[PDB]
RNA sequence: CAGAAGAAUCAUCGAAUCUUUGAACGCACAUUGCGCCUUUGGGUUCUACCAAAGGCAUGCCUGUUUGAGUGUCAU
RNA sequence: GGACAUGGGUUAGUCGAUCCUAAGAGAUAGGGAAGCUCCGUAUGAAAGGCACGAUUUUUCGUGCCUAUCGAAAGGG
RNA sequence: UUGGAUAUGCCAUAUAAAGCGCUUUCGAAGAGUCGAGUUGUUUGGGAAUGCAGCUCUAAAUGGGUGGUAAAUUUCAUCUAA
RNA sequence: UUGACCUCAAAUCAGGUAGGACUACGCGCUGAACUUAAGCAUAUCAAUAAGCGCAGGAAAAGAAAAUAACCAUGAUUCCCUCAGUAACGGCGAGUGAAGCGGGAAAAGCUCAAAUUUGAAAUCUGGCAACAUUUCUUUUGUUGUCCGAGUUGUAAUUUCAA
């Protein structure tokens, strides 16, 4: 991210199309409340939840509210599997809203 | 690889103790010796008594510090008279003050030193 | 006697000597004291007395000063070289973090200060 | 005062065993082996080993606690701390998929300087430089067998350069004395300052891994020598005022006129610098032709012991060999019975080897 | 009184000193009691003895380091 | 004159204290209590050591097992 | 020594931010907490004024309060945890 | 098997913080009896003394889950008034407020519950640079690493909207 923010700053101190330079980001979602609020918007493709959330309360209604979106989603092994993913030491959920088309 | 237990108690590991590597000192400046031997030694005794071990015992009688033991007379006296004390014998006076006996070898003379000193 | 002046421009070796020969006067004093001395030596017992403390208030001095060219511009510098005002001043926020505000705060004191305003007759 | 109890002072007190100098200094036994590597600590036994194990009898390495006192307060210690904390890091990042971060640590790897350890253990560059034939021994070692997966590339480049860089210098100071040639290999004898130094140096020749030495023993060693000798090399060409590190690839006037030419069946590696090292002309694939007048290859190393040029048909092409010698190498009743009352005094162990 | 000669038992006060203690902090204490750590130094004396300096309380907070777990997994 | 005044006077490796434990005090772990504080003393504590190794994937492995205070008549 | 102005100097990306105006619109608003019973203790609070303990435990134009308890229906007011 | 994470430990680890005193006035907790009732048990003394905890230069309270029943007022505090009144009380001894109104002083606001999601935009610390000072004693800035943080840090919103 620094050095996009870089290159671009670069970019525009040479005075070109920075808002063209760059592409749309093509990433996982995650976040509890970004993923909850992606699942009530119809955004979320795909849902992955954490078997192990220690305060279960976090996670026990995204079951009963992707299924009334009608949004799939999985319970997957380990907070730590989806942390590695997103780059942290942990993730409750993670959410898969837009993909390539090779990956379709 | 389960690591087996033949003590049914668990002691608790050890692991790595560092040692202090402060960022600041906590003191600036450190304080000098507080007791070095021109705190040591007060003053000679000069009473009828202490003339009579002078000249005849060979032993140097001082007004001493509180806190300077057997140990810190010696080497007090030693730099500050050249002179090497044999014996050493300390005394609470009632009055709160520590009085030594200082004998000296035969090599030095107390007489003579009690002249150089100039209380005799 | 001895003036702090002349006492500051010099080296600490050389105080060093300064104060062991001052030392070495005063043990020699008390002696003539107990031993029987007059008046002008009993008043040289005080005059040396001041001597040794104007000479060891210049070593430290010099020894303070050492230690805070050592520690200017450091994080971390030895307690006794703080400031020590109060233990409650030492405790209380600084004008700058006193001072910080949200940007909500500073967008509403930005366009909307307090005016200066007067009324006619 | 009261009883003091016994063990508390003395041999007891000034000596210190293995292991506890390892919980001492809070170090695994690599660890403190590797500072006792880079740092002059070694052995010492105590006069009386079972006062010095307050009374216990059970064989003991033992040393002074000085020494270890002084372990304490090296930097070196927090290095190896460092990289182990840095090492950790590295993993979690290949672990955690992180290639990026594990190329910025690679980067940012800590290592550490041995210029204070030299300067330590080598007050002063001439006793550096008596205690540089070990060091020799082990770089001209390493820098002919393959590099291995234990042996890394850039250690055998370091090694390359402080031999040659040393090689040149004895090529400049004509500073080569003796060279000998044993079975083991060739022993070259060379002064500088004053000091001797000798040191072997084995045939090029295609060898293969023992598989029973421990090379982290000789990294260390190797780590330890290559710094001694950038320093000295560094102090070498400071002093006669020329570039360090250099650029080049690779009786003073014995063979000066001698333009000796090389064959494909002799050690170059070694001809070239013996005979450059007296000031000889050499040229590589003519008044002598090298082919194992026709001479052999001891005809030169015996003129060179002997100073002046050997005769040529003892050492002609499949004549005799007289032996390699190295230079290295250099009343009587009563009298041997009169063994009084002395026990100790007796001392015919001298007179028993001697 | 003696006594000397920027004085002063002067005022002010932003630099220092501030013994043993005390919330009192190495452990104690009707015991100048009993310890440990690091560095430095001493001398007819040097593997001994001694001295000096700087340290060693508890709870909690942020971080670091070293860990433990038939805790959850990945592999 | 044990009064008043002026000085002087108590010298330890070996005599005691210090060391040890006694009855008993008393932290710590914990648990009570609005709290002052109470209880508790190896307890529902991860309560510390010692030894071996060509140096082990130069990121340590393999083994083995209770404070303190309190006696100038106690112990030494 | 400090204070608020004043003279200019420099640094400051408004590529920003903000007030105002209309929405055919929407508007998330704090729980063993409110409330109820009960037992203490409090108050001038009397069919409990506040607080606390125990038991039971909400709700969504819902919940408080309008100094006589109850059910019911309106009206004001306010928006706790 | 190595790893990731969670939880729980250790260190004379790096840097901090707490106690004690003071207590006239502040906020609480705990809590009597003498006394009065011409006895005395509810009551009164008194939501006091003693006890205990925790603050400040003031504290506490404070921007209505407030009054009122008006043509309506408008955070809190204090003063005067309401008022020895409504009310409580072996309705005995006794106790006993509040709204209004006049004045002193006035000042308003911040989060939680929102997807930044075309971009954790946020922050402690280590290091190094500068700068600054009631001050070599003070307080920051910028860069760069390590971390914290998606089990939610900034920006935006607070019902008056």
């Amino acid at each position: 991210k620094k050095q996009r923010l870089v290159a671009e700053a670069e970019a525009v101190a040479n005075g070109k199309s920075a808002q063209d330079v760059s592409k749309k980001p093509y990433n996982v979602k995650y976040g509890l409340n970004h993923v909850v609020a992606l699942i009530e918007a119809k955004k979320a493709k795909l849902v992955l939840i954490a078997s192990d959330v220690d305060p279960i309360e976090l996670v026990v209604f995204l079951p009963a509210l992707c299924k009334k979106m009608g949004v799939p989603y999985a319970i997957v092994k380990n907070k730590a599997r989806l942390g590695t993913v997103i780059h942290q030491k942990t993730a409750a959920v993670l959410a898969v809203t837009e993909v390539r088309e090779e990956d379709k | 690889a389960k690591k087996v237990r033949t003590s049914t108690t668990f002691r608790r590991p050890k692991t790595l103790q560092l040692s202090r590597k402060p960022k600041y000192a906590r003191k600036s400046v450190a304080h000098a010796p507080r007791l070095d031997e021109y705190k040591i030694i007060v003053n000679p005794i000069n009473s009828e008594s202490a003339m009579k071990k002078i000249e005849d015992d060979n032993t140097l009688v001082f007004h001493v510090h509180l806190k300077a033991n057997k140990f810190t007379i010696k080497e007090a006296v030693r730099k500050l008279y050249s002179v090497e004390p044999v014996k050493i014998n300390t005394l609470i006076r009632p009055n709160g003050t520590k009085k030594a006996f200082v004998k000296l070898s035969a090599d030095a003379d107390a007489l003579d030193v009690a002249n150089r000193i100039g209380f005799l | 006697a001895l003036k702090t002046f002349e006492l500051r421009k010099q080296s600490q070796e050389n105080l060093a000597e300064q104060l062991q020969e001052l030392r070495q006067e005063l043990a020699s004093l008390r002696v003539q004291k107990i031993a029987g001395g007059s008046g002008s030596k009993l008043s040289k017992i005080k005059t040396t007395r001041k001597d040794i403390a104007r000479i060891l208030t210049v070593i430290n001095e010099s020894n303070r000063l050492a230690a805070r060219e050592a520690y200017k511009n450091k994080k971390y510098i030895p307690l006794d070289l703080r400031q020590k005002k109060t233990r409650a001043i030492r405790r209380a926020l600084t004008p700058y973090e006193q001072s910080r505000k949200t940007l909500k705060q500073i967008k509403k004191e930005r366009y909307f200060p307090l005016r200066k305003y007067a009324l006619k007759a | 005062a009261r009883v003091k109890q016994k063990g508390k002072a003395g041999a007891a007190r000034i000596y210190i065993t293995r292991n506890q100098a390892l919980k001492k200094l809070q170090l695994t036994l690599a660890d403190f082996r590797r500072i006792c590597i880079l740092k002059g600590v070694y052995p010492r036994e105590p006069k009386n080993k079972k006062k010095a194990n307050k009374g216990s009898t059970a064989p003991v390495t033992f040393y002074y606690t000085k020494d270890i006192q002084y372990l304490l307060h090296e930097p070196i210690v927090q290095k190896f701390r460092e990289y182990k904390v840095f090492a950790r890091k590295l993993s979690k990042a290949l672990g955690k998929g992180e290639l990026e971060t594990a190329k910025r640590l690679e980067a940012r790897k800590p290592t550490y300087s041995l210029d204070h350890i030299i300067k330590e253990r080598y007050p002063t560059f001439h006793d550096a430089l008596k205690d540089i034939d070990d060091a020799l021994s082990m770089l001209f070692l390493f820098s002919t067998m393959p590099v291995t997966d234990k042996i890394g590339a850039a250690t055998v480049a370091n090694c390359e350069r402080l031999c040659a860089e040393f090689q040149h210098y004895v090529i400049r100071s004509n500073s080569l004395r003796k060279a000998f040639l044993s079975i083991k290999g060739i022993y070259y004898q060379a002064e500088i300052f004053g000091e001797q130094i000798t040191w072997i140096v084995p045939y090029k020749f295609a060898q293969s891994v023992p598989t029973d030495v421990d090379f982290r023993i000789m990294h260390t060693f190797l780590e330890f020598y290559q710094a001694l000798m950038g320093f000295v090399n560094f102090k070498l060409y400071n002093t006669l005022g020329l570039r360090y590190p250099p650029k080049i690839d690779v009786n003073t006037s014995l063979f000066s006129n001698f333009t000796f030419f090389l064959s494909r069946e002799v050690p170059r590696f070694s001809l070239e610098f013996v005979i450059r090292a007296f000031g000889g002309k050499v040229g590589w694939d003519i008044t002598h032709h090298i082919c194992d007048i026709y001479i052999q290859p001891q005809w030169v190393y015996d003129s060179i012991n002997k100073g002046i040029l050997e005769r040529t048909d003892l050492y002609a092409c499949g004549a005799t060999l007289p032996p390699h010698l190295s230079p290295f190498v250099k009343e009587e009743k009563e009298a041997k019975e009169l063994s009084k009352m002395m026990m100790s005094n007796k001392q015919r162990k001298l007179y028993s080897k001697l």
